[PDB]
RNA sequence: UAGCGGCGAGCGAACGGGGAGCAGCCCAGAGCCUGAAUCAGUGUGUGUGUUAGUGGAAGCGUCUGGAAAGGCGCGCGAUACAGGGUGACAGCCCCGUACACAAAAAUGCACAUGCUGUGAGCUCGAUGAGUAGGGCGGGACACGUGGUAUCCUGUCUGAAUAUGGGGGGACCAUCCUCCAAGGCUAAAUACUCCUGACUGACCGAUAGUGAACCAGUACCGUGAGGGAAAGGCGAAAAGAACCCCGGCGAGGGGAGUGAAAAAGAACCUGAAACCGUGUACGUACAAGCAGUGGGAGCACGCUUAGGCGUGUGACUGCGUACCUUUUGUAUAAUGGGUCAGCGACUUAUAUUCUGUAGCAAGGUUAACCGAAUAGGGGAGCCGAAGGGAAACCGAGUCUUAACU
RNA sequence: GCUUGACUGCGAGCGUGACGGCGCGAGCAGGUGCGAAAGCAGGUCAUAGUGAUCCGGUGGUUCUGAAUGGAAGGGCCAUC
């Protein structure tokens, strides 16, 4: 019972070069070089699942504090004060607020004014 | 147990533990895969590297010449080289112990019984050697794929079954496990059932 | 019960062992052998006893005895194996009519193993003294 | 084809009834005077095999 | 296993048992005898094969289709539904197959049968001499000189000869058994250059023979010798009449054949590396394993005219390949130019242990017989009893004069 | 001063060792030596003073003894 792997390692060396796609030179057309483009762009992707989270909440924080300083209130007071006026508003709405509804975020700010005051 | 018989409408008296016992599926298998085992011709070869046509001759030297080192033409990792681990012709038959091979007829049997696929007749034959006539008469008897398994060789029934493919003609001497199973009906003659009770036992 | 519906029992097909098929099997790359020893060469491995160059165990004892050719042909004879026997006659002859001993033994000795439950008489065959007791229990009686 | 006995070892060792085995006890042979009779009157009986070393008979005698 | 063994590595019987197959004889010589059996050659038959061959059953309509053997419907043969071909898959189209027949000539085998040649029986005998044995040196015996029997002999010797001699594993006595120094002998056994038939959980063009092909060829070597690559149009050549560009080219565009020419002979299918043409997007102030998370803009498909999908990816956070070997590699340590095909834990026997199955103090046969994957075959193997070096004793035994 | 316990054959139980092994050991027999006897003596205050296995040598032996009786050889015990 002879085995021929013709069929079968053409499906399996189609199956990655479709995942290089876009790759740049060897990297989309040559297998070997793109079975470790293909392996590489799994380990980072892995990784910047759990950096997305990072990368966001410095984002949002960031713009917390631009919108709070612009109400006479630094990021660790504004923060500070809400958990003290027990607001539970993450940062990802806060800084949703803080671009969409200017008069909203300023109303919440004299929130944690009154907290901390 | 009793079977009945279609053909005379009286009945048969047969062991318990020949027609009537439980299904062994975990035996009958192993002899039903045995069997077919047996049935394996297993010839074939490869040739190692010893054999296939060639020299010994070093195709270049250890070293300098910049190439991966060889020092035969017939290493299996060339072409036209030899194969690694060679096929020799081999015997795939296995054993079967005697009290196994007994006891998976016997559920093979009593299975037969159960799913209503083994019918018991009083007598079986044709009168003439005509292919023609056997074929009428399963007609008859609405079958189109059956065992016919009868005391003594009739002559006339074998070859007037020889050319039907989904007809078997045996004794009761030449059962097999696989041929109970690949028919979807097995007439026995009652001479037959005496036979396999006795040989059985 | 088709041919095509009849499988085996549930753990009794056990897939062999293959060995060097890629990361995934557990047993890729050195087939489980280890790194860069005698014993993961093809054809690797000291022989039975060697123990790297002590002197082995089976040579660094002493040897002892000598094999006596009168125990190649003496057997054993139990009680269970007196009712084998046809005719009621335990003798050299009558007991290897029945392959309970060797052919070619020529002393056999009747011991305490299984019981006698029959009247059986004991020619030319040495009994000890718990089987001689049962033998003479059951009715039965021993001859020199 | 059959497993050759290691020739030296069924020389040695004597498989007992539970599967151990009973060799004869190593430094009895000669140089003696020089030995307490101590010493050597506990090592003239037959004693079994270690744990250790059971392995390695086992393997030499593969018909024990 | 017993043994042999720097008692190491290893080597490894026989007695006995079960089977296949069985077959016995005549020259050491004379009497009658009588061409007597068994035999070799040859002819004559009588059969049976081999070397050519002969007959050999039974199907039509309709649908798709280039084409029917396919679908559907209704029939028939079958001792023939093995196989192959035919425009797709045929029991009934063809060749065959089952079965039944056939030899002018040559020839194998088996009987009968004459002829040629040797010889059957009874009595009386006789009983293989430089031989057996020995010394020295070697070799074969499972046996390596060992306490070493037995066999062979290169060299020196050397009997008895049936009232005798050999062997029974140093050797002696007794006993048992056999008769060397002369030969012949079928069957069971081994193999396949070659012939025929059939078969394959064997390969299917980098496989299988080195060789599917004009292969032991081309080619290499002074030579012995080494030794390739290379298969497929189509059902049928119907293998492209004719016209046009071109060098009366190569090559191509029409025409035509064909089901199909993107089946056009560099011819089934036609992958990947690699190389181009077209379109969309990005790209000439920008630094690095080239990706990934976020992400505008642009183009495009929308079938709720709805946001989404697809292509691209300005900018931006993070980010020094893979394998191997290592304490530790982005390592400037190894390996890899890329693709495609091939390439490495197998097989046989034995032993031990797990899972599972059958029987169970029993289990199981091997060879072989049997057409029998049946059935017979229990020769044997393992287990139910161990202790001791052993005799021996025995649920005990060894140890010791004896053990609490 | 007298002596030979520098005994014979076993040892519950322990310590060390991967193992081979190497230690310590009260107690039981059998026979002793010292002491009036309670006793203690199985070498030396202890820890080094050593060499496995194979192969053979010597003495003993209720073992074995290749047809049988012996024997050779082997085994076991002591020892080189
Ligand atoms: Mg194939
Ligand atoms: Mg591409
Ligand atoms: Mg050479
Ligand atoms: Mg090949
Ligand atoms: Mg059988
Ligand atoms: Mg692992
Ligand atoms: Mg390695
Ligand atoms: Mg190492
Ligand atoms: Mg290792
Ligand atoms: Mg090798
Ligand atoms: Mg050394
Ligand atoms: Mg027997
Ligand atoms: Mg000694
Ligand atoms: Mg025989
Ligand atoms: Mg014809
Ligand atoms: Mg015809
Ligand atoms: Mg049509
Ligand atoms: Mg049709
Ligand atoms: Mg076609
Ligand atoms: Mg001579
Ligand atoms: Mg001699
Ligand atoms: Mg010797
Ligand atoms: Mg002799
Ligand atoms: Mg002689
Ligand atoms: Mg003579
Ligand atoms: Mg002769
Ligand atoms: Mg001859
Ligand atoms: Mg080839
Ligand atoms: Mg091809
Ligand atoms: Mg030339
Ligand atoms: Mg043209
Ligand atoms: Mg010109
Ligand atoms: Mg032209
Ligand atoms: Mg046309
Ligand atoms: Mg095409
Ligand atoms: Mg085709
Ligand atoms: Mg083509
Ligand atoms: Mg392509
Ligand atoms: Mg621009
Ligand atoms: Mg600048
Ligand atoms: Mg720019
Ligand atoms: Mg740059
Ligand atoms: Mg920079
Ligand atoms: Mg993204
Ligand atoms: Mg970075
Ligand atoms: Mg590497
Ligand atoms: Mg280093
Ligand atoms: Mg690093
Ligand atoms: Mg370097
Ligand atoms: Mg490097
Ligand atoms: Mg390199
Ligand atoms: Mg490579
Ligand atoms: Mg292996
Ligand atoms: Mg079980
Ligand atoms: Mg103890
Ligand atoms: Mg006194
Ligand atoms: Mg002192
Ligand atoms: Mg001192
Ligand atoms: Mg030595
Ligand atoms: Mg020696
Ligand atoms: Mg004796
Ligand atoms: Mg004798
Ligand atoms: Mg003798
Ligand atoms: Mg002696």
């Amino acid at each position: 019972a002879r085995v021929k792997r013709g069929v079968i390692a053409r499906a399996r060396h189609k199956k990655i070069l479709k995942q290089a796609k876009g790759y740049y030179g060897a990297r989309s057309r040559v297998y070997r070089v793109a079975f470790q483009a293909v392996i590489k762009a799994g380990q980072y992707a892995y990784r910047d699942r759990r950096q997305r989270k990072r990368q966001f909440r410095q984002l949002w924080i960031a713009r917390i504090n631009a919108a709070a300083r612009q109400n006479g209130i630094s990021y660790s007071k504004f923060i500070n004060g809400l958990k003290k006026a027990s607001v539970e508003i993450d940062r990802k709405i806060l800084a949703d607020i803080a671009v969409f509804d200017k008069v909203a975020f300023t109303a919440l700010v004299e929130k944690a004014k009154a907290a901390l005051a | 147990m009793e079977l009945v018989l279609k053909d005379a409408q009286s009945a048969l008296t047969v062991s318990e533990t020949t027609f009537g016992r439980d299904f062994n599926e975990a035996l009958v298998h192993q002899v039903v895969v045995a069997y077919a085992a047996g049935a394996r011709q297993g010839t074939r070869a490869q040739k190692t590297r010893a054999e296939v046509t060639g020299s010994g001759k070093k195709p270049w030297r250890q070293k300098g010449t910049g190439r991966a080192r060889s020092g035969s033409i017939k290493s299996p990792i060339w072409r036209s080289g030899g194969v690694t681990f060679a096929a020799r012709p081999q015997d795939h038959s296995q054993k079967v112990n005697k009290k196994m091979y007994r006891g998976a007829l016997k559920s093979i049997l009593s299975e037969l019984v159960r799913q209503d696929r083994l019918i018991v007749v009083e007598k079986f034959s044709v009168e003439a050697p005509k292919t023609k006539l056997l074929a009428q008469k399963l007609k008859d008897m609405a079958l189109e794929d059956v065992l016919i398994i009868t005391g003594e060789l009739d002559e006339n029934l074998f070859l007037a079954a020889r050319n039907l493919h989904k007809v078997d003609v045996r004794d009761a001497t030449g059962i097999d496990p696989v041929s109970l199973i690949a028919f979807d009906k097995v007439v026995m003659t009652a001479d037959a059932v005496k036979q396999v009770e006795e040989m059985l036992a | 019960m088709r041919l095509n519906t009849l499988s085996p029992a549930e753990g009794s097909k056990k897939a062999g062992k293959r060995l060097g098929r890629g990361i995934g099997s557990g047993l890729g790359k050195t087939g489980g052998r280890g790194h860069k020893g005698q014993k993961s060469r093809s054809g690797g491995g000291v022989r039975r006893g060697f123990e790297g160059g002590q002197m082995p165990l089976y040579r660094r004892l002493p040897k002892f005895g000598f094999t006596s050719r009168k125990a190649a042909i003496t057997a054993e004879v139990r009680l269970s194996d007196l009712a084998k026997v046809e005719g009621g006659v335990v003798d050299l002859n009558t007991l290897k009519a029945a392959n309970i001993i060797g052919i070619q033994i020529e002393f056999a000795k009747v011991i305490l193993a299984g019981e006698v439950t029959t009247p059986v008489t004991v020619r030319g065959l040495r009994v000890t003294k718990g089987a001689r007791a049962a033998i003479e229990a059951a009715g039965g009686k021993i001859e020199e | 084809p059959k497993i050759k006995t290691v020739r030296g070892a069924a020389k040695r060792f004597k498989k007992t009834g539970k599967g151990g085995f009973k060799h004869k006890h190593a430094n009895l042979r000669h140089i003696l005077t020089k030995k307490a009779t101590k010493r050597k009157r506990h090592l003239r009986p037959k004693a079994m095999v270690s744990k250790g070393d059971l392995g390695l008979v086992i393997a030499c005698l593969p018909y024990a």
